[PDB]
């Protein structure tokens, strides 16, 4: 972390590569969930 | 539990779920095999009156005395109190019982113990 | 071997109620009408190969005309085997039918029974047929408070059903015959489906065997018998099979619980059956061998069911 740099691309200061897909419209940013092991292991309660 | 900082430090299944109210996931981090997670947890439930002092804990593990109404033992007496053999949990012979090895697993059910 | 020295067969029995063909037990007409010799005989005598114990295998199609499958009426579910004696009686083991601590207490309309079976879970219609009991006969001698001792059941069937290949009934040995037959040093079949392990037993690993199983088991000694149990032993049950090694577990568990337990007689050409597949220590606890009992001594006796129906 010390010393580490990216240039911001959208206007609010998100950084982000913009890929080239049909242009350059689209920015590609994914989402990914998580939650307890071992509070959730064992049982299920639709691990929420 | 408490002393905050114990989650940095190396730690002790007897000096977190022992001498201490403990959480299951501590308890879960540190047992992992979950076999005997099961039987801790099993010993923990029927040490729920065991929970204090310390040596008492230590004895509802050790599993040799009947915690209550005996949910905990864990010796080999299999033998009735009139000396008539005990039968076999899981088998049909000579009474199929509705409470049996698929019904109560978690209590180790051995031979005839 | 028997060879221009016939014994032919003494009828015991009156026709008139214990049924025509008696005769003729356990003549199949695939195998004894055209002396053909299934697979599995060359076991018969007991001076085998040292003894070894041989691991289930399956029976021919038609060499099982005698064995019954006892079934429950409502709902839809497996009970037990039984024996067939002659084309209108049957005979099954009483703990089949009442055994008050375990919940079970049958009337004579809760149960049916099927004959001819080749697969437990299949249905082939020309050569099996069924049957629904009418009336049932228990010996008061049937001791089941102590060890199970006599477990005997006899029933009739309302609608009798008729001689074929794979139903015929099995012979009957008396006193003499069988004193004959076992110092003759002949080993015993039993036939069954493996429903006496699933009743008696709460090993899961081996499922239940949904085609005709066979296990040809020999006889020990009967002092040896009395010491292979903790439990009293009547003479009306013997012990029979392998002695299991120490390793592993006999195969003394396999089969249907009150089936027969057949010995093909050297002197007549005969299946025997010296008596009923019950519960024995074999099941229970590694280690010990099938208990049978005994029902050759109760040809007396079985005139004394008929007697009460001439008319
Ligand atoms: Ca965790
Ligand atoms: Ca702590
Ligand atoms: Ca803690
Ligand atoms: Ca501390
Ligand atoms: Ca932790
Ligand atoms: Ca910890
Ligand atoms: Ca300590």
């Amino acid at each position: 972390c010390y010393g580490s740099y990216a240039r911001p691309t959208n206007s609010n200061g998100g950084q982000g590569v913009m890929v080239e897909q049909n242009g350059k419209l689209e920015s590609q940013v994914e989402m990914q969930f998580f939650s307890t092991s071992t509070n959730a292991t064992n049982e299920v309660n639709n691990i929420q | 539990a408490n002393t905050f900082l114990e989650e940095v430090r190396k730690g002790n299944l007897e000096r977190e779920c022992v001498e201490e109210t403990c959480s299951y996931e501590e308890a879960f981090e540190a047992l992992e095999s979950s076999t005997a997670t099961d039987v801790f947890w099993a010993k923990y439930t029927a040490c729920e009156t065991a929970r204090t002092p310390r040596d008492k804990l230590a004895a509802c593990l050790e599993g040799n005395c009947a915690e209550g109404l005996g949910t905990n033992y864990r010796g080999h007496v299999n033998i009735t109190r009139s000396g008539i053999e005990c039968q076999l949990w899981r088998s049909r012979y000579p009474h199929k019982p509705e409470i049996n090895s698929t019904t109560h697993p978690g209590a180790d059910l051995q031979e005839n113990f | 071997e028997g060879r221009t020295a016939t014994s032919e067969y003494q009828t015991f029995f009156n026709p008139r109620t214990f049924g025509s063909g008696e005769a003729d037990c356990g003549l199949r007409p695939l195998f004894e009408k055209k002396s053909l010799e299934d697979k599995t005989e060359r076991e018969l005598l007991e001076s085998y190969i040292d003894g070894r114990i041989v691991e289930g295998s399956d029976a021919e199609i038609g060499m099982s005309p005698w064995q019954v499958m006892l079934f429950r009426k409502s709902p839809q579910e497996l009970l037990c085997g039984a024996s067939l004696i002659s084309d209108r009686w049957v005979l099954t083991a009483a703990h089949c039918l009442l055994y008050p601590p375990w919940d079970k207490n049958f009337t004579e309309n809760d149960l049916l029974v099927r004959i001819g079976k080749h697969s437990r879970t299949r249905y082939e219609r020309n050569i099996e047929k069924i049957s629904m009991l009418e009336k049932i006969y228990i010996h008061p001698r049937y001791n089941w408070r102590e060890n199970l001792d006599r477990d005997i059941a006899l029933m009739k069937l309302k609608k009798p059903v008729a001689f074929s290949d794979y139903i015929h009934p099995v012979c009957l040995p008396d006193r003499e015959t069988a004193a004959s037959l076992l110092q003759a040093g002949y080993k015993g079949r039993v036939t069954g489906w493996g429903n006496l392990k699933e009743t008696w037993t709460a090993n899961v690993g081996k499922g239940q065997p949904s085609v005709l199983q066979v296990v040809n088991l020999p006889i020990v000694e009967r002092p040896v018998c009395k010491d292979s149990t903790r439990i009293r032993i009547t003479d009306n049950m013997f012990c029979a099979g392998y002695k299991p090694d120490e390793g592993k577990r006999g195969d003394a568990c396999e089969g249907d619980s009150g089936g027969p337990f057949v010995m093909k007689s050297p002197f007549n050409n005969r299946w025997y059956q010296m008596g009923i597949v019950s519960w024995g220590e074999g099941c229970d606890r590694d280690g010990k061998y099938g208990f049978y009992t005994h029902v050759f001594r109760l040809k007396k006796w079985i005139q004394k069911v008929i007697d009460q129906f001439g008319e």
